[PDB]
């Protein structure tokens, strides 16, 4: 109910975190970015880089 | 010298609901300067109002 979504959330779990979908994982959100990704004229593209 | 920008989109009554969007690090500014706000309304028509 926080108007945050559609959002994109980085959450890294060691194996010991329950994901709270009711808060949409706001507490354990390691990072989040605010972009909409629905009904676009062209397909949405994502670049994810793990580097150091 | 980083110019960190946080936005509260005004969908909530929460004042501090701020979201980082962009910043420029190593930012050079005049040591002393004047603050000022300017707004224009060209072909289309928007009201530009600042409350505080």
């Amino acid at each position: 109910g926080k108007k945050n979504n559609p959002a994109i959330v980085i959450i890294g779990n060691n194996g010991q975190i329950h994901y709270d979908h009711q808060n949409d994982g706001a507490s354990q959100a390691l990072a989040s970015c605010q972009r909409d990704f629905r009904n676009k004229p062209y397909p949405v593209r994502a670049k994810i880089t793990y580097y150091q | 010298n980083t110019l960190t920008v946080m936005i509260n989109n005004g969908f909530t009554p929460d004042k501090n609901d701020y979201e980082f969007c962009a910043k420029v690090e190593n930012m050079i500014i005049p040591a002393q300067g004047h603050f000022g706000i300017s707004a224009a309304t060209g072909g289309l028509a928007d009201d530009h109002d600042v409350l505080s």
